[PDB]
């Protein structure tokens, strides 16, 4: 069984084809390297990280402001999360699934990129193969999504009476749902955990990367990533 | 954080 809970999370995820067609559709109507392209999914996908934010429980009764202080703290791990379980369903070996449902060879983007870069994707993909050899399912996902989302370590929100009571209560029942639906693995909860600071590590890497990729003229005209790249 | 962009994107 499921927590009430996470069954609630679940009704707040977004219709995974009708996204994949958008960003698709999007980038199709639109002198692009592979490093740009990779951009350009970022921003369209930071769109739909948005708009999943917004219409959201919990979230959606928060004040702008604190809508806002939440995101900019984030965006970057939801991005890699987003990116890390999209492989751990769709993905295999030497292959990324894209957000558009683009399948490219490994390769392709990695014998193009310099070492800070590599660097970044290989680590990333090490987080796949754990979270695969976990068993990380949907359930997991979504929680670490709003664990990820409710940060204890978001300074001057206004409502953090909601924010603490969302990260204590996913908490609570993530834990159920693993010593529940996996009791052959006793230390699942808190296996998952750890991933969410490496999950942080990679994200602040990932967003120094970028801002000197910005300042070095290498970034391709957009209007989302860049403001949250400066958040 | 003031973003006028992102301040949008959540109000519309
Ligand atoms: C701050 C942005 C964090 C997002 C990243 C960086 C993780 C290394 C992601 C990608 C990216 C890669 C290169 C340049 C720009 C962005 C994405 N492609 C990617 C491809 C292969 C491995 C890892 C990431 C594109 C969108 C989802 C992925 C997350």
């Amino acid at each position: 069984s499921i927590p009430h809970l996470i069954l609630e999370l679940l009704k707040c995820e977004p219709d995974e084809p009708q996204v994949q067609a958008k960003i698709m559709a999007y980038l199709q109507q639109e002198k692009l390297s592979t490093f740009g392209l990779m951009c350009k999914m970022a921003d369209q996908t930071l769109f739909s990280i948005v708009e999943w934010a917004r219409s959201s429980i919990f979230f959606r009764e928060l004040k702008v402001d604190d809508q806002m202080k939440l995101l900019q703290n984030c965006w970057s791990e939801l991005l890699i999360l987003d990116h890390i379980y999209r492989q751990v369903v769709h993905g295999k070996e030497g292959s990324i699934f894209l957000v558009t449902g683009q399948q490219v060879d490994y390769s392709i983007i990695a014998s193009q990129a310099g070492a800070t870069l590599n660097n970044l994707m290989s680590h990333a993909q090490e987080l796949v193969a754990k979270l695969r050899s976990l068993q990380f399912d949907q359930r997991e996902f979504v929680c670490l999504k709003f664990l990820v989302l409710f940060s204890l370590d978001v300074k001057n929100l206004e409502n953090f009476q909601l924010v603490e009571g969302v990260q204590e209560q996913v908490n609570a029942a993530l834990l159920d749902y693993t010593m529940c639906n996996y009791p052959q693995q006793t230390e699942k909860f808190g296996q998952l955990l750890l991933r969410l600071p490496e999950i942080r590590a990679i994200s602040m890497q990932a967003e120094e990367y970028l801002y000197y990729k910005h300042l070095n003229g290498d970034v391709p005209y957009n209007n989302l990533l860049i403001e949250m790249l400066h958040a | 954080k003031e973003n006028a962009l992102l301040r949008y994107l959540l109000d519309k």
